[PDB]
Formats: structure tokens, C-alpha cells, sequence
């Protein structure tokens, strides 16, 4: 029922904060692959940003959105200021692990993965 | 008559009892605004009254401090300023009102 | 007796009187004052009285609770407001200590007190990093104890002890990669709690 | 009771005598030659060094070093598989698995310790009600692989057979304090 | 200053827990049964939430018990089924619930062991 | 846990005899050396009120003229039965804190002389075998003692619920433990209060108007160990 | 202790102190390894009568917090304790 | 005593041997298998039976401490001996 808000009154203002955050990220992205000698392309980086944004699309609560904005800002700080490293940024792509196949059979054959 | 407060960043106050009277009186002058049923007023008023009694009854600091039970008169003065600011912030807050919102009945229960 | 701890009632008296004092000055922002067997004074309050109460205790002439000994949080996941918040405060003019508690949850932040005590600048960051609790009007609020890309609040009661990821060096990419957690000896969960009641004084009713 | 450090009892004198003394201290570098003298004195003393492999540092009969599984004079083992060591070991380093032996006795089939998990706290030999597991005196058991530090019943029993002539004496020494 | 948001509550995107361990799971809410070895009942008083168990295999080197599920030793304690279920929903776990199996009241009569007509008469005192 | 072996107090006395001459050996080199005084004096100055509001404790308090020692105030052990002085400073600088730590090393010998001379006899752990284990002979001859040993080393002693904040005047300041208890063999929460935490927090203000080579001394004046900090 | 008078005097003059009485290397002044065996005392609760745990339990003498001003269930102004009494300069050595 | 298996591996005091078809025998290649050659199950059998003129006897293992908890054993069953569950010793009633 009724609640006490955080940094927003409605999902519209929340979404415009989100869009400001996306502006910031999208713009900064290439400076990272430049500063730290990442192998990936800016296209890959931007697709990854889009993926990590749409991962939290079903969200509806202005508060649950403001907190995600806060955390994304923390990450962007850690990134533009070179506190993270090649390792922490490449920990997004999972270059050294195969995923659980999204196939009942590919699961059954090897393990009890349900 | 004193070279050092014994502490750091506390300059000796060559003009004591005067800033004391001033600050205590300007505290009273804002406690007046507070309603009578306010415990903050009810209490701090008599606090300042006893302290004013002490300062106006003893001019010597070596015997005024031992009766105020505080530390050095500069620290008493710092506390008086803090109290004045606390009153100015109280008057804008509203502690003398009733409670805002009671909590669930299982909140301050220990153990659970 | 030689094996039991002494018991002085003067402190209980002083602290109950000061509890009444504080509570009748702030009938608002106050609830559940209590002084315990071991002579320690707790005051529970509403999240809207943090700065009021801290300022009162620090500046008020009778209180002079200047030092912020500690700031802490505590996770009890069986109550709607699960994150207890605790300020342990010290006064030297009286040689006294006090505890001020409030409550919070996820999505329901608390007000920062760096204006009152500047020590909190790091304690509040630690609380945010460990229990996941936001603070309003904090200049910098960011991971302090955890790694830079860590996703989680590990001092909760639902976050697993060993975590969700694990690090190792891989020659292919020449970096310290993260991966799921695969242990060679699963931590053993010893069920110790006894079936027989040990303290009747705390016996809950059915 | 308190004291003062870096506070003078009262102002000093600007007398020519004291001013010249301080000027001598400054120009002639007086307070430093005393440190030079301390270093020279230390040069002219005996160093506390010792030939390590030939001269060893002193220890006590309570030293907590390498582990050992003991026996009785008969030669029978002592561990009865009661698992108090496994239950008190803070680092969860002891793994035990027991069974009834063909002679009908409570004895282990598996007793493993991980020296890369042991914090060397002694709680296991504090708990053992039979004096079967003991943190012996040895400390010189480094290795080159991480797989030689995962001990087992056999390694620990061999260490017991090895060091019993010393463990027994140290226990005879100290058992009246515990 | 208050807003109204009546939609269901979810913090799944803040917990940091991943999809594999937030959707592929099954949680159980119950009261731990009394150990028939003992007659104490100070353990059947708080509800507990645990998870489904997963593979627990043998290390080739030493024979230890190895796993990959980091929520195998995760047990949570509650004072009320409503709070347990609210927490489960909040976090996003599919949960099964069991009821508190309370014992029945029993009629005991030390005199029944000595009756003149009944079968409750006992043959050894 | 155990009592003292029969040849320990004599050794401690032989050691206390000469530690003073050792401190003096060091003081000759360091305290009056103009280079030490230039590296330390007027460095990392901090006033008493700002120290308080920043949450400092110990030498960082009583090097600015404050009188706070949790052994003369809020005593916990028999410290109330022994005499020692508390050295306070006047300017709040690295030199004052150095001198404070030295005089503390001296008051420690003053306390050790008394502790040795006044060592009493008797047991060493509370004879409440539901908290502290029994001796091994009693364990191996008596039933109750063996049961208590078993329970203590498998499912240890149970602690009535509550909460505390016990502060110790550790060498680096107030060491605290907010310990929460449920009626269980294990705690529900243990929060450790370390001084290095607030000291590092205040490093930035203490390093105002200073070079790169004075920060390495500002740090040393706090005794920054990162185990108590990072925990 | 294995040094000549000339070196002893040299080091003592260079240091300002006397070292041959407060050395830091140990020469037979120390306790003897292989001490005799002890016989430890026994606590006060080692009686055989009048030793019931009901009297000396302790951890059951605890009681829940004494609650005050629960929100659901012309005094003077006091302090949490009498103000702290200031300390006295030492007598042995109050300066340095 | 250690008696070897077809594969050439020594058996332990708990009958452990890597099956000849087992790949885990690799770790022993160019190396050894640490095994204890003193089997308690035999060393205790080598001991003789104690005799007592009392139908109940207390065992501790030797020293009061340094042994094991004092346990009391019954010797009414002349058919067999009375064994200690701690030390393995066995007694008779004469
Ligand atoms: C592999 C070699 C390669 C070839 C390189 C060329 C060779 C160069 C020669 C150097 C030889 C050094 C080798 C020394 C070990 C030889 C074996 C031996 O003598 O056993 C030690 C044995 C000592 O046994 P100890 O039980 O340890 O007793 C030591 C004293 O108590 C403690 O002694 P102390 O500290 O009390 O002093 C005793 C005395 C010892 O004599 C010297 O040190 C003279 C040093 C030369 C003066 C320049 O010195 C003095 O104090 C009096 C003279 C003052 C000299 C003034 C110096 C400035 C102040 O005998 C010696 O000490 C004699 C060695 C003297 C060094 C001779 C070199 C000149
Ligand atoms: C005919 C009558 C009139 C004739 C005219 C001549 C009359 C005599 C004039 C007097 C001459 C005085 C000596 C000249 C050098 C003096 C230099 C000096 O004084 O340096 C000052 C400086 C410290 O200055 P300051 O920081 O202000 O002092 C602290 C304030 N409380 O001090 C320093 O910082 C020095 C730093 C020294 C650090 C290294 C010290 C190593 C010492 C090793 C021993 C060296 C001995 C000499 C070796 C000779 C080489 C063969
Ligand atoms: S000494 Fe090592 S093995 Fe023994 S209880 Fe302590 S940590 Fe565990
Ligand atoms: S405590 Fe001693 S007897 Fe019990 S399992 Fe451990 S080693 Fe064996
Ligand atoms: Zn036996």
C-alpha cells in the first residue's frame, strides 16, 4: 500500500534519471577501452550496456529503480576514475566459462541441472 | 591570567563571565518562545539559571570552574554556544509533540 | 559470590532516570527505552529522529554525548523492518555510554549524520556495502570493503558464507577471471542447538 | 594521574650563557654525535645472532607444531572416533570417518587434516579425552607441493611413531598444568 | 510526501543473486521435526526455510565432499509462517509450505494400570 | 587456559630490569635529533574537538590535551588496584604522540613491577564447569566433568540473549565489540570497533598543508594495522 | 661478558650508560629449564557440601531488559552520571 | 602386516587398494604409497590376558592421566574375556 519514496515520485521521473545514466555510460564507454587496453570493440561494450540495462526492465517500483541508478552511478565512478581494472571490467563478458545449455536434453545428458 | 587551555584549538578567553552572561541570557531569550509544557525549556532554563548564579556569585575562575563542575571556562562557553544552537534547531523541530508512527509489535522483540 | 558478577543498582537508577528525561524531552521520535541487567541504556526511535536525537545528545549540557564509538547494522529477516541500526555513543564529562537504535529495510533509507559526527563518513559506507542500506545526504557512498565489481550485500543472513563467485588466473586471457564457486570440501553445517530449554526467564508463550 | 610531555615548567632564560649553549648545539652538531656514539657502542658489543641449522632457538614443552596420532604402550591406537576434534576445530580442517573393526572396536578408517587450514590452536588436543592427537614440537616440515600437506591417518601415525620419544616427555612435563 | 505503490514487492535485482540460483530453485518452509532420540521440544518452536539439495560428489584426490551449490548450508529462522513466506516472495523463490504438526492431548491415568475389568492392566510394575 | 610455569616471573623481572635502558638507548638517537624533530614537529596537528567529532581514541586523544584512558576511567580488570600515570600532550603533533607512546612503555614497566609483586595464588578459570572446561583428571574420573567437557567442546556454552559494547584501552585506542546473543551456542552478530578506522578516515584532514614525505609519518603516527580495519 | 676492560670502557663512554649490568644477552641468570613438577590449587567450589548450583549459577540470574516508556505499554534535570572528576598531576614525575 | 595386491600395491590397516583398473594409481608413479606397518589389531592381540580375583575391575590405561577415563568391567561370564572399549586390554576372573 502507501509508502515513502526515494529520489522519485513516479516511473517517468525514474526513467528519465535512467536515461541520463545511459547517456553518461554510452558516452564514456570508449574512453575505457582506450585507457585500459581492452581487446573488445566499442560495439560490444555498448551492446553489453544495453543488455545490462534491459536485464532490469520488468522493474516497476520507483524505489527499486532509484537504487539501481545509484549503483550504476557508483560503478560509473569506479570506472571513469581508474579504480576498476581490465579484470573487473572484463568480468562482465565471461570469456572463460561455457553457459548452462538452455536445452532440456543438453542438461539431462550431463547432469541433474533442472 | 592563563597561558593555555591545556588543550588544542581552544584560545584563552581573557574576558570571562561576560560571554557567559551573554550566552546564558540569549539562551533564555529563546527558551521563552518554547511553550511551558516543553520539557526542554522546563529543564535547560533551570540549568542556565544555576550556571548564571555561579558566574555572578564567583568572579575568580579557579573557584568558578570547580563549582560549575565542567572543565575550563572556554569549554563551558563552547558548550553554551552548542546549547544555543540546539535551542534554535529545537524550535524548528517539534519534539514536544506526540509520536509520529508506531512500529509493528514484533519489532523491538528480542529474541525472535 | 566468587563466580558471579557484582551488581550495582546506582547505575540502573541513573540510566532509568536519564531514559525518562530523554523520552519526555522527545516524546516524538522515541519508543522503547530500556536499561538492561548489565547496566546499559538503549533508546529506540523512529527513522525521522536520527539527527534531532544525536544533536540533542551531543550538544545538550546534561548529555554531552560527543564521541561516536560505533555505528552498526543488524539483520533480522523475520520482521518487516529487518535492518536494525545502532549508534553507540560516549560522553567523557560523565564517563557514560548510550545506545540509540532505529530500524530500516530495503528501499527505505536512513538520514546521514556526517553533519553531526564526521566519523560516520566511513561507517555508513560500510553499512551500505555490507547490508545494503542507503543513506540520504552522504557526499560519497561507495564500496569500501568489497571488491570493485562485487554484486551483493554479504553480511545479510541470506547471502551464503562462501559467496557466489571465485577467482583464479587463466593463462589464455592472462588475467584473474571470476567463475562460479566449486569447492573441494563443502563447508559442514553442524546442528548444535539443544532441544532442552536453558533459560526460562526468556521462555516465549505459545 | 596524568603527566605532561613537551611542556616546560616555566619560561626559560635568554641569558648569553644559554643562548651560546644552544648556538653551540646548533653549529657544532652536538645532539647527533651522541647517536653516533650509540651506534659505535653497539658495534662494540656481541650480536644476538645464531648459526641456525647448528644452533636452534629455545622453545617450551607446550610448543604447538606438527601433528601426531599416538598409541598406547601395547601399540594399540588411541583414537576412538569421538569427533570432538572435528567439532571444535575452528577451520573445519579435520575430516573423520569411522567403522566397527573386525575385532569389534571403535576405530577410524579415515582421519585427514589439512595443514593449509589448520591455524595451530591446540583445541584438538585440548578436547581429545585420551591424548591421541597432539600438536607436536616439530616445525621443519615445509614442502614443494600443496599435496604433501594434506595429511591422513597413515602420515599422522608415522609422525607419532617418529616423535613419541619426545611427545611423551613433553606431556609428562606439562600434563600437571592442564 | 507519501506515494502509493501497491504492486507486488521484489528486490531480486538488488540481492545480486543470479538467475540460475533465483529461478532454478525450490525452497521449503517448515518446522523441524523433533528428534525421536530426545524428548525436548525447544527446537520445534521456530519456523525454518531451507533449499533443495543438489549434487555432492567425491574429490578424487582425498575423497572429500565437493559441491557447486552455495546455498546448501543456507538455513533461515523465522517466528511466523507469514514472515517466512513474505521473505520468500520478496526474494523470488518458489516455496513449498508445511504445517505445524502439533501432538494431540492425551488422557493419562496411572490408575488404569491396575483395573479390575479392563485390558490396560499392566503385567510389570 | 593454563597457569604460569614455575620459571616465568623471574624471567619477566630480568627483562623489566633492562627494558628501561633500552628505551633510553633509543631515545638518545631519536627524541632530540633535529632531523626527527623536523620530520615530526607540527605535523598532523589536530585539535581536541575535531578529534572527538572524528571519533578518535587513545594517544590521538591524549596528545591534544584530552584526559581519556579507559583504564583510569571505565576500568574492567583489577587495574583499579594498580598505579600508573597517563601522559598527555600539548600540541597534537607526531612528536607529542611519540613521547606519549614512550612514556606508556614506561608506565607498563611500572605496572608490571606491581603485578609481579602482588600476584595472588588460587585457581585460574572460574570453577563453573558449564562455562570453562574441567581439568583432565576430573574429566577422566568424574561423570559430570566428562559430560561437561563433551558438551563444551561439541555444543559449547549457551549465552542468554542480550547486547553489549565492551571497550578495551588497547595500545591503539578503544577496541570495542558490539556482541548480540540469542539463547544459542553461537552469536547472532559481532561488530568490531577499531581505532585505525576513524584514524584513516581523518588522515585526509590531518594531511592538509603538507608534502608527500610527511604523509608517510602521519600514517605511522596512527599505528595503522589493516586486520582490525578490513576485518 | 667476554670483553676487555678497554672495550667495556669505550662502549660505556660512547653510550653514557653502564651496560655490563643491564645487558640484553642472557648468561645463566635465567630460570632453569626442566623445572620441578607443580601441584596446582583447586577452586572454591570444590567443596563436598553447601555447593548447590542453584546458588552459584549466574547465567540464570540474568533478566530481560527493564523496559521504560514503551509506546504501547517538576522533576529536576539529571545526568546519565555525576560529572567526571578531573585528574591530579603526578607526584613522582609530572613533567617529562 | 602389509601384504601386497596383484597390482603390486600394499594394503593398509583398513583394506584400501586402488583397483588394478584405477587411474588414481598415477600419483604413486615415480613415488611411493605411505603406509604404516604396525597394525594395532595385531599388536594388541600379541598382548596377554590379565587375571584378577575380583568380578569387577577398573581400567585407565596406565597413568591416572595420560591414560583414559576409568571404566569398570564385569567378569561374571567365564565363557569369554572382559575387554576395555578404550585400550583393548582384556581381563579374566581366574
Ligand atoms: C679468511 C681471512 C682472509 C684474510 C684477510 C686478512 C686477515 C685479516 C686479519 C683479521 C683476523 C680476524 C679473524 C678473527 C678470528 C680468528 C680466530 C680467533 O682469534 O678466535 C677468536 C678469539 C676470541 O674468542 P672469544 O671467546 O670470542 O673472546 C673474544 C673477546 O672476549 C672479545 O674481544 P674484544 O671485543 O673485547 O676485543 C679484544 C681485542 C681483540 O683484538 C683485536 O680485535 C685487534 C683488531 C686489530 C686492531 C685494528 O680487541 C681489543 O679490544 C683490544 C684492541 C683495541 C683495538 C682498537 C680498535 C679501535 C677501537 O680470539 C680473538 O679474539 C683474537 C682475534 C683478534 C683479531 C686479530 C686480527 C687483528
Ligand atoms: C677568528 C674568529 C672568527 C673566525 C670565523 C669562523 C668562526 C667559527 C664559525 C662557526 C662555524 C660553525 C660550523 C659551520 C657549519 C655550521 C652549519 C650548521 O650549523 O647547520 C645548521 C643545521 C641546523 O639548522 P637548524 O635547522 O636551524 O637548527 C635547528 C633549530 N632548532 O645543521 C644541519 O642541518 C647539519 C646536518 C648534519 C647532518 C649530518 C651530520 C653528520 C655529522 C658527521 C660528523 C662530521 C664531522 C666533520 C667531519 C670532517 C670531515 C674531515
Ligand atoms: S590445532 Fe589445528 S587441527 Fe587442531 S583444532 Fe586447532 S586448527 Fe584444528
Ligand atoms: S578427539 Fe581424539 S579420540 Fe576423539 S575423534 Fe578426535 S583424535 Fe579421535
Ligand atoms: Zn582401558
Amino acid at each position: 500500500t502507501s509508502v515513502k519514496p526515494i529520489f522519485s515520485r513516479d516511473l517517468n521521473e525514474a526513467k528519465r534519471r535512467v536515461r541520463e545514466l545511459y547517456r553518461a555510460w554510452y558516452r564514456e564507454v570508449p574512453n575505457t577501452v582506450h585507457l585500459m587496453q581492452l581487446d573488445i570493440t566499442v560495439k560490444q561494450g555498448r551492446d553489453k550496456v544495453r543488455e545490462m540495462f534491459m536485464k532490469n526492465a520488468h522493474v516497476t517500483d520507483p524505489r527499486v529503480v532509484d537504487l539501481l541508478v545509484i549503483k550504476g552511478k557508483m560503478e560509473l565512478q569506479e570506472t571513469i576514475k581508474v579504480w576498476k581494472q581490465r579484470t573487473h571490467v572484463m568480468r562482465f563478458f565471461h570469456e572463460t566459462e561455457t553457459p548452462r545449455p538452455k536445452d532440456f536434453l543438453s542438461k539431462f545428458y550431463m547432469g541433474h541441472d533442472p | 591570567l592563563k597561558k593555555t587551555t591545556g588543550l588544542v584549538g581552544l584560545a584563552v578567553c581573557d574576558t570571562p563571565h561576560e560571554r557567559l552572561t551573554i550566552l546564558y541570557t540569549k539562551t533564555l531569550d529563546i527558551l521563552k518562545h518554547f511553550p511551558k509544557h516543553a520539557a526542554y525549556r522546563k529543564y535547560t532554563e533551570q540549568i542556565t539559571n544555576e550556571k548564571l548564579d555561579m558566574v555572578k556569585a564567583e568572579p575568580d575562575v579557579k573557584k568558578l570552574e570547580a563549582l560549575l563542575q565542567g572543565g575550563e571556562v572556554e569549554e563551558v562557553i563552547l558548550q553554551a554556544e552548542k546549547e544555543l544552537s540546539l535551542a534554535r534547531k529545537m524550535l524548528k523541530w517539534k519534539p514536544w509533540e506526540p509520536l509520529v508512527e508506531e512500529p509493528p509489535a514484533n519489532q523491538w522483540k528480542w529474541p525472535i | 559470590r566468587p563466580t558471579v558478577r557484582p551488581r550495582s543498582d546506582v547505575t540502573h537508577k541513573q540510566l532509568s532516570a536519564f531514559g525518562e528525561y530523554v523520552a519526555e524531552i522527545l516524546p516524538k521520535y522515541v519508543q522503547q527505552v530500556q536499561v538492561s541487567c548489565l547496566d546499559e541504556l538503549e533508546i529506540c526511535i523512529h527513522p525521522d529522529g536520527v539527527i534531532p536525537t544525536l544533536t540533542f545528545l551531543r550538544d545538550h549540557t546534561n548529555a554531552q554525548f560527543k564521541s561516536l564509538a560505533d555505528l552498526t547494522a543488524v539483520d533480522v529477516p523475520t520482521r518487516q523492518n529487518r535492518f536494525e541500526i545502532v549508534y553507540n555513543l560516549l560522553s567523557l564529562r560523565f564517563n557514560s555510554r548510550i545506545r540509540v537504535k532505529t530500524y530500516a529495510d530495503e528501499l527505505t533509507p536512513i538520514d546521514s549524520i556526517v553533519s553531526v559526527h564526521i566519523a560516520a563518513n566511513w561507517y555508513e559506507r560500510e553499512v551500505w556495502d555490507m547490508f545494503g542500506v542507503f543513506f540520504f545526504n552522504h557526499p560519497d557512498l561507495r564500496r569500501i570493503l568489497t571488491d570493485y565489481g562485487f554484486e551483493g550485500h554479504p553480511f545479510r543472513k541470506d547471502f551464503p558464507l562462501t559467496g557466489y563467485v571465485e577467482l583464479r588466473y587463466d593463462d589464455e586471457v592472462k588475467r584473474v577471471v571470476a567463475e562460479p564457486v566449486e569447492l573441494a570440501q563443502e563447508f559442514r553445517k553442524f546442528d548444535l542447538n539443544s532441544p532442552w530449554e536453558a533459560f526460562p526467564a526468556y521462555r516465549q508463550p505459545p | 594521574t596524568y603527566k605532561y610531555v613537551n611542556k616546560k615548567e616555566q619560561e626559560s632564560e635568554v641569558d648569553m650563557k644559554s643562548a651560546t649553549d644552544n648556538a653551540a648545539r646548533i653549529l657544532m652538531w652536538t645532539e647527533l654525535i651522541r647517536g653516533l656514539g650509540m651506534t659505535l657502542s653497539y658495534l662494540f658489543r656481541e650480536p644476538a645472532t645464531i648459526n641456525y641449522p647448528f644452533e636452534k632457538g629455545p622453545l617450551s614443552p607446550r610448543f604447538r607444531g606438527e601433528h601426531a596420532l599416538r598409541r598406547y604402550p601395547s601399540g594399540e591406537e588411541r583414537c576412538i572416533a569421538c569427533k570432538l576434534c572435528e567439532a571444535i576445530c575452528p577451520a573445519q580442517a579435520i575430516t573423520i570417518e569411522a567403522e566397527p573393526r573386525a575385532d569389534g572396536s571403535r576405530r577410524t578408517t579415515r582421519y585427514d587434516i589439512d595443514m593449509t587450514k589448520c591455524i595451530y590452536c591446540g583445541f584438538c588436543q585440548e578436547a581429545c579425552p585420551v591424548d591421541a592427537i597432539v600438536e607436536g614440537p616439530n616445525f621443519e616440515f615445509s614442502t614443494e607441493t600443496h599435496e604433501e600437506l594434506l595429511y591422513n591417518k597413515e602420515k599422522l601415525l608415522n609422525n607419532g611413531d617418529k616423535w613419541e620419544a619426545e611427545i611423551a616427555a613433553n606431556i609428562q612435563a606439562d600434563y600437571l598444568y592442564r | 510526501q507519501l506515494i502509493t505503490v501497491d504492486e507486488k514487492l521484489d528486490i531480486t535485482t538488488l540481492t545480486g543473486v543470479p538467475e540460475e540460483h533465483i529461478k532454478t530453485r525450490k525452497v521449503r518452509i517448515f518446522v523441524p521435526a523433533r528428534n525421536n532420540m530426545q524428548s525436548g521440544v525447544n527446537n520445534t518452536k521456530k519456523w525454518k526455510m531451507e533449499f533443495d539439495t543438489r549434487e555432492r560428489w567425491e574429490n578424487p584426490l582425498m575423497g572429500w565432499a565437493s559441491t557447486a551449490d552455495p546455498l546448501s548450508n543456507m538455513v533461515l529462522t523465522f517466528s511466523a509462517k507469514e514472515d517466512a513466506i513474505a521473505f520468500a516472495e520478496k526474494n523470488g523463490w518458489s516455496y513449498d509450505v508445511e504445517e505445524k504438526k502439533v501432538p494431540k492431548p492425551k488422557s493419562k491415568s496411572y490408575g488404569a494400570n491396575f483395573s479390575w475389568n479392563k485390558r490396560t492392566r499392566v503385567s510389570t510394575k | 587456559h593454563q597457569d604460569l610455569p614455575l620459571g616465568l616471573l623471574d624471567d619477566i623481572y630480568e627483562f623489566s630490569k633492562n627494558f628501561s635502558l633500552r628505551i633510553d638507548e633509543v631515545e638518545e638517537m631519536l627524541t632530540n635529533n633535529r632531523i626527527w624533530r623536523n620530520r615530526t614537529v607540527d605535523i598532523g596537528v589536530v585539535t581536541a574537538e575535531d578529534a572527538l567529532n572524528y571519533g578518535f581514541s587513545g594517544v590521538m586523544l591524549r596528545g591534544s590535551g584530552i584526559q581519556w584512558d579507559l583504564r583510569k576511567t571505565q576500568p574492567y580488570d583489577v587495574y583499579d588496584q594498580v598505579e600508573f600515570d597517563v601522559p598527555i600532550g600539548s600540541r597534537g603533533d607526531c612528536y607529542d604522540r611519540y613521547l606519549c607512546r614512550v612514556e606508556e612503555m614506561r608506565q607498563s614497566l611500572r605496572i608490571i613491577e606491581q603485578c609481579l609483586n602482588k600476584m595472588p595464588p588460587g585457581e585460574i578459570k572460574v570453577d563453573d564447569a558449564k562455562v570453562s572446561p574441567p581439568k583432565r583428571a576430573e574429566m577422566k574420573t568424574s561423570m559430570e566433568s566428562l559430560i561437561h567437557h563433551f558438551k563444551l567442546y561439541t555444543e559449547g556454552y549457551q549465552v542468554p540473549p542480550g547486547a553489549t559494547y565492551t571497550a578495551i584501552e588497547a595500545p591503539k585506542g578503544e577496541f570495542g565489540v558490539y556482541l548480540v546473543s540469542d539463547g544459542s551456542s553461537r552469536p547472532y552478530r559481532c561488530k568490531i570497533k577499531a581505532p585505525g578506522f576513524a584514524h584513516l578516515a581523518g588522515l585526509d584532514k590531518m594531511s592538509k598543508g603538507h608534502m608527500l614525505a610527511d604523509v608517510v609519518a602521519i600514517i605511522g603516527t596512527q599505528d595503522i594495522v589493516f586486520g582490525e580495519i578490513d576485518r | 661478558a667476554s670483553a676487555t676492560r678497554v672495550i667495556q670502557k669505550l662502549r660505556n663512554w660512547a653510550s653514557g650508560q653502564d651496560l655490563q649490568a643491564k645487558l640484553q644477552l642472557r648468561y645463566q641468570e635465567i630460570a632453569k629449564r626442566t623445572q620441578p613438577p607443580p601441584k596446582l590449587p583447586v577452586g572454591p567450589s570444590h567443596k563436598l557440601s553447601n555447593n548447590y548450583y542453584c546458588t552459584r549459577d549466574g547465567r540464570r540470574e540474568v533478566v530481560p531488559p527493564s523496559i521504560i516508556m514503551s509506546s504501547q505499554k517538576e522533576k529536576k534535570a539529571v545526568t546519565p552520571a555525576p560529572p567526571m572528576k578531573r585528574w591530579e598531576l603526578s607526584k613522582d614525575q609530572p613533567y617529562l | 602386516g602389509v601384504q601386497v595386491s596383484p597390482s603390486g600395491e600394499k594394503i593398509t590397516h583398513t583394506g584400501q587398494v586402488y583397483d588394478e583398473k584405477d587411474y588414481r594409481r598415477v600419483r604413486f608413479v615415480d613415488r611411493q604409497k605411505e603406509v604404516n606397518e604396525n597394525f594395532a589389531i595385531d599388536l594388541i592381540a600379541q598382548q596377554p590376558v590379565n587375571e584378577v580375583e575380583h568380578r569387577i575391575i577398573a581400567c585407565d590405561g596406565g597413568g591416572g592421566a595420560l591414560g583414559h577415563p576409568k571404566v569398570y568391567i564385569n567378569l561374571d561370564k567365564e565363557t569369554k574375556t572382559g575387554t576395555c572399549g578404550y585400550c583393548g586390554l582384556q581381563f579374566k576372573q581366574h
